[PDB]
């Protein structure tokens, strides 16, 4: 009970990234961002988050990476607002996955994300 | 000198948290390295005491006398080293919550600064690259 799992290095967390067609939605006090100009690639969802009672407790940051490393999506707590709940993070992941898959993207969650708050079921990838 | 005053002040807090994380991580690594050093020496003192009283049991049915004081000096050093070894385990068991909370709040300040407009170059400035 009570851990802190990190999929992303400090570089991956702090790295600047640029959306061509920005699409921002808000799930609770979480800011979901993604590039609608991304299509037909395999996307991994990596996240830093704390667990408690073997559930996800607090999301620190979630980012969507392509196989080549480009950041194309993000879920983050809004800086001006208070925290979020275990359900808010799962809703934001559903928004990011469903929004990313509508552009024929093969979205996959990390192993640690799959252990505490996952979604999808996954589709096929394009060569 | 208004909303950036907060961005600069929070970026200053990111420094201090990053300093404290790397300072305590350096401390935690000194303890784990010294813990496995002593526990190995505990292992050796153990089977050295085994062979110490096993030379007694193997050659007491036939009967070389001042050897008992050596086993008594090793048993004395053994539980004296295992005592300091437990204290090392207590010192670094008390650091694991400190390393986790520091590492988590350090990352939260990074994400907060990123959301407030700080680019990767600004984050690396406060992070010491």
């Amino acid at each position: 009970a009570s851990r802190y799992l990190t999929d992303m290095t400090l570089e991956e967390m702090s790295r600047d990234w640029f959306m061509l067609m920005p699409k921002q939605k808000v799930a609770g006090s979480l800011c979901i961002r993604m590039d609608q100009a991304i299509m037909d690639k395999n996307i991994i969802l990596k996240a830093n988050f704390s667990v408690i009672f073997d559930r996800l407790e607090t999301l620190i940051l979630l980012r969507a990476f392509t196989e080549e490393g480009a950041i194309v999506g993000e879920i983050s707590p809004l800086p001006s607002l208070p925290g979020h709940t275990d359900e808010d993070v799962k809703n934001a992941v559903g928004v990011l996955i469903g929004g990313l898959e509508a552009n024929d993207n093969t979205v996959r969650v990390s192993e640690t994300l799959q252990r505490f708050a996952w979604r999808s079921s996954n589709e096929n990838g394009r060569p | 000198g208004s909303k950036e005053d907060s961005v600069e002040a929070v970026g200053a807090q990111l420094k201090v948290y990053h300093q404290q994380y790397q300072d305590k991580s350096r401390e935690y690594d000194q303890l784990y390295e010294e813990y496995t050093r002593t526990s190995q020496e505990l292992q050796m003192k153990r089977t050295a005491i085994e062979a110490f009283n096993e030379t007694i049991k193997i050659f007491e049915e036939q009967g070389i006398a001042e050897i008992h004081e050596s086993r008594t000096k090793l048993e004395q050093q053994l539980r004296a080293q295992a005592s300091d070894n437990r204290e090392i385990d207590k010192r670094m068991n008390s650091l694991k919550p400190d390393l986790m909370q520091l590492r988590k709040i350090r990352d939260q300040y990074l994400v907060w600064l990123t959301q407030k407009g700080a680019r990767q170059k600004k984050i690396n400035e406060w992070l010491g690259i």
